């Protein structure tokens, strides 16, 4: 064996040549961005939503 | 007026009543069809897309 897959048809473990260990895949953090703000003629300040 | 005459045996139905589809909504596993169905919809929808 030289990689692994999973349901979604996606690298999730990869095997070095060098070494017989092998290593797990996990993309990077990733998600959205939100504002949580009131209205402009209220206020001015904001607040950040991951 | 009947109701006074028999409360005795309409909260003994009720009570049996209430055991009975306590134990057939276990019983029975294809009574929670329109659930598993639509989540597996969904599940099925993100699949496909990846
Ligand atoms: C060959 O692979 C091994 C894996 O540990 C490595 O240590 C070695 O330096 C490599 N040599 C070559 C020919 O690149």
């Amino acid at each position: 064996q030289q990689f692994g897959r999973d349901i979604a048809d996606t690298t999730d473990a990869v095997r070095d040549p060098q070494t017989l260990e092998i290593l797990d895949i996990t993309p990077c953090s990733f998600g959205g961005v939100s504002v949580i703000t009131p209205g402009t003629n209220t206020s001015n300040q904001v607040a950040v939503l991951y | 007026n009947v109701l006074y005459e028999n409360q005795k045996l309409i909260a003994n139905q009720f009570n049996s009543a209430i055991g009975k589809i306590q134990d057939s909504l276990s019983s029975t596993p294809s009574a929670l069809g329109k659930l598993q169905d639509v989540v597996n919809h969904n599940a099925q929808a993100l699949n496909t897309l990846v």
